[PDB]
């Protein structure tokens, strides 16, 4: 349930993509 | 164009109609009724001052009065069922919920909320917080509703209905929906009688819609309470009341006959009708007054009988009217079958021929006339075959010969009997092997299944289902059983809250998906079941043994009533599946095989 | 004390409308009450039962009705300091 | 139609690039599912019941 | 003037019934 | 409800979103208030999801 | 209604027959 898709139910919510984060 | 209807709110009739309804004495609902219509005619007089040929009357509002006498619109084709299901749907309901549950199990009392048998009082709790509180719909708009819900239903259109259905729900309040489904069902329960209602409206009312069968025609004429109509008798193509006959005393006949010869004819089975010929026009009414010309056909060029009977009549005869009763006859075997084969005319009263009026000639004239008015042809159209008789004896042999013959009964005529439409006996009786005492066979047996009343009989058993046992082996009881036919009359209320309360603890609920062993159902499934070692026996008096599909014995009770649940005989002693099959077989069906001896 | 006891009883005159909301009705009628309001119910107090319950008389009262709070109440006070 | 602060963009506003952002990703994502847009408390109305 | 003028809105014989308890203390 | 009834298709999912900045839609009126409450328990029921 | 009697309702509940009650 929790992080469902508000948009499309049943899918998880995709996180944003976060290209290279460098530690 | 102006209409009264259009100016009065369905809220003012709904509530006219709860305030009669709530009376327990008939001068209230008297004094309502009078003060509404007093109102509706001064709005009438107001409304219309310089206009001629005002066709508004109260029809629009007498016929929401009295449903059951529209004749003008045609079958709404909903009932309770199908009108619960309609409100399920409309209102979006959960399938499974406790509102959609009890609007369909509306019978049911395990809900226990308040009346368990009126269809209309569940639907209007349940629809009390789905509603408005003051409605916007005039009683024109809702006839305009109700024809095009008929319409509808004629015209195979379920999207328009359910639209208009819709509207109906959504522009009126929970009193509101509940009249107009107590209209739709055509069941009032206003308490108060149709004749005291045309009283009210008028002095002749209840006679001129009689003689016409049309509530528009009495409603339009019978306007004004001052003037009213001269004479009132049967007009061409306008349905009548038929006459009835009132049950026969077996040895009163002569007392009933003012000690005169009298007419004795064999009793049909068939479908009671009147056709009244113009011409090359026909017009075909039910007993009820419903047309049925498209059954039996206008013209010569269509129909199931106009066709064919109408070489039959004489050349001067331009002007006719008929009362008789259709049969199918077969060909085959050359007979009349009760309720290949081809619709049959007897025909036994001419009211009118030519262009003068036989109500109120003597049955003599009229039987006269009826045997010269055309020339029967076997097998399309006949008469009626007469006999003359004064003694009782003549009586008894005819009934005899019926019985023997495997008919319905005699009807008895008096020759100076005048027609009289809606009288229950003036001189017209039937006699039957019904009404004499001993004649029939009584089948005691036992009971396995009832079913919930509806009505007044809201939370208790008004009907049950009864079943044969079948032939045990010897030294044992029996364990099976057969459905044989059902039973709901016959017994009285005390006797029926006796019986109930005898085996209301026994009761057991019926579930279809797991039938009893004990007890085999065919198509028809009681909704509570109970077994067989705790019953009683009930008695009753069947009129003959009809062939069923709805039922594992196969065959089925015509006119089933209880005579009495016996006490003294025991739950085993019930009829065996052998002795049903001896009983049917002993004369072919009817159950009256024993003459009358005296 | 009697705060406590007001909201309690607004709590229950919620439930009440609820109930008389949700389409219902009592088997019986005697069993009705009036809507709860603590200004017209301290006022009537005031006006109708205060002079009785305001006389101390000799103290019996106080000891016969007023001991269990008062011991609790200075043991309250006794344990604070 | 009121904005508490100035330069904000009012609730309807807000709503409608929802509704619009929500119509955009449905068409990329999945445009055989259904949408729908309904305004209640306006003058004018637009329904089958006739509400 | 509409719809709204024009529209408004000993004998017997007395019977008893004794109820008798038979409880123990009676 | 009716507009979702009007749709012929199989539906997975039912859902409903309300856009409103009014906490107190129905205080003047009671019975308005407990007729929305009794229409959005049988939507509950029915199937469809309230947001 | 006050002095009905018990046995007959409908009917004022007769006083017993006392007599000749001489006074003081
Ligand atoms: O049982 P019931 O009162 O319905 O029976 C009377 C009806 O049956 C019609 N009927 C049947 N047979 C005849 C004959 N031979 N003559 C006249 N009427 C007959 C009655 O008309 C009535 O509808």
């Amino acid at each position: 349930c929790p992080g469902e898709s508000l948009i499309n139910p049943g899918f998880k919510s995709k996180k944003p993509a976060g290209g290279v984060d460098f530690d | 164009s102006q209409t009264v209807a259009s100016h009065v709110p369905f809220a003012d009739l709904c509530s006219t109609l709860e305030r009669i309804q709530k009376s327990k004495g008939r001068a209230e609902k008297i004094r309502h009724f009078r003060e509404f219509l007093d109102s509706w005619r001064k709005f009438h007089d107001a409304l219309h001052k310089n206009h001629k040929d005002v066709t508004d009357s109260f029809y629009p509002a007498m016929r929401l009065i009295l449903p059951q006498l529209e004749r003008e619109r045609m079958a709404y084709g909903i009932k309770e069922t199908m009108l619960a299901k309609l409100y399920i749907e409309l209102l979006n309901l959960p399938r499974d919920g406790k509102d959609a549950l009890k609007l369909l199990n509306y019978r049911t009392p395990t809900g226990t909320h308040g009346d368990a048998g009126d269809f209309a009082m569940i639907a209007y709790f349940v629809l009390k917080p789905r509603c408005l509180q003051k409605g916007s719909l005039t009683i024109q708009q809702v006839n305009d509703l109700l024809d095009s819900i008929a319409s509808n239903n004629s015209a195979k259109r379920k999207d328009l209905i359910k639209k208009s259905l819709l509207q109906l729900i959504t522009q009126s309040s929970a009193l509101e929906q509940k009249w107009l489904i107590r209209m739709i069902i055509k069941d009032l329960k206003l308490g108060v009688s149709q004749q005291t209602i045309f009283s009210v409206f008028h002095n002749d009312a209840a006679e001129l819609h009689n003689v016409t069968t049309d509530l528009e025609k009495v409603c339009r004429q019978l306007h004004d309470p001052s003037v009213g109509l001269s004479d009132i008798s049967i007009t061409l193509f306008s349905a009548f009341k038929p006459m009835l006959a009132a049950i026969a005393d077996i040895e009163h006949i002569e007392k009933d006959m003012k000690h005169q010869s009298f007419y004795i004819e064999t009793k049909l089975d068939g479908e009671r009708m009147q056709m009244h010929k113009d011409g090359d026009v026909y017009k075909y009414f039910s007993r009820n007054g419903y047309n049925y010309t498209d059954q039996f056909g206008a013209s010569p060029t269509e129909g199931s009988l106009t066709p064919f009977i109408h070489n039959a009549f004489k050349a001067d005869i331009q002007i006719c009217i008929l009362d008789g009763e259709m049969m199918a006859y077969n060909p085959n075997t050359q007979t009349f079958m009760q309720k290949d084969l081809q619709t049959c005319y007897c025909v036994f009263d001419v009211l009118m021929v030519n262009n003068k009026k036989l109500g109120h000639e003597t049955l003599r004239k009229r039987y006269e006339i009826l045997s010269s008015i055309f020339t029967p042809i076997p097998g399309r159209i006949e008469i009626v075959q007469k006999t003359q008789a004064h003694t009782k004896n003549e009586v008894i042999d005819a009934l005899n010969e019926a019985i023997d013959k495997r008919e319905e009964g005699i009807m008895v005529k008096q020759p100076l009997s005048i027609y009289k439409p809606d009288k229950r006996g003036e001189g017209w009786l039937k006699i039957k092997p019904e009404y004499v005492s001993g004649l029939m066979d009584e089948l005691d047996i036992l009971i396995v299944g009832g079913y919930w009343g509806k009505g007044s009989r809201g939370g208790m058993m008004s009907h049950f289902l009864c079943a044969v046992a079948e032939k045990p082996p010897p030294g044992e009881k029996p364990s099976v059983f057969h459905t044989l036919s059902r039973v709901g009359s016959g017994c009285t209320m005390k006797e029926l809250y006796d019986l109930g309360l005898k085996l209301a603890k026994y009761w057991k609920p019926f579930h279809r998906k797991a039938p009893p062993s004990s007890i085999l159902c065919g198509t028809e499934k009681p909704e509570v079941y109970i077994e067989p070692c705790n019953s009683v026996i009930v008695q009753i008096k069947a009129a003959e043994i009809v062939p069923s599909d709805m039922y594992k014995t196969g065959c089925t009770l015509r006119f089933p009533r209880i005579e009495k649940i016996r006490d003294d005989k025991e739950w085993h002693e019930c009829m065996t599946l052998d002795d049903l099959e001896q009983l049917r077989g002993k004369a072919s069906g009817k159950l009256a095989s024993k003459h009358l001896y005296i | 004390q009697v705060r406590e006891l007001a909201t309690l009883l607004h709590m229950k005159d919620l439930e009440i409308q609820d109930y008389q909301e949700s389409g219902a009705t009592l088997i019986r009628d005697r069993l009705k009450t009036e809507p709860f309001e603590e200004n017209s119910f301290l006022e009537q107090f005031m006006i109708e039962k205060l002079p009785e319950a305001c006389s101390i008389g000799d103290g019996k009262p106080f000891v016969m009705n007023l001991q269990d709070l008062y011991m609790a109440v200075t043991t309250q006070e006794v344990q604070v300091g | 139609f009121e904005s508490q602060s100035e330069d904000e963009l009012t609730p309807f506003d807000m709503s409608i690039q929802c509704i619009q952002s929500v119509y955009i990703s449905k068409i990329i994502s999945s445009d055989r599912d259904l949408l729908a847009v309904v305004f209640y408390g306006t003058e004018k109305d637009k329904n089958s019941v006739n509400f | 003037s509409g719809w709204e003028s024009y529209y408004k809105t000993y004998s017997g014989r007395d019977s008893l019934i004794f109820l008798v308890d038979a409880s123990k203390a009676m | 409800a009716n507009l979702f009834s009007d749709v012929q298709f199989k539906m997975s999912h039912k859902r409903i979103m309300l856009f409103t900045n009014e906490d107190n839609p129905h205080g003047n009126d009671s019975a308005k208030a407990s007729r929305a409450r009794t229409k959005a328990g049988d939507l509950r029921d029915t199937g469809i999801f309230l947001d």
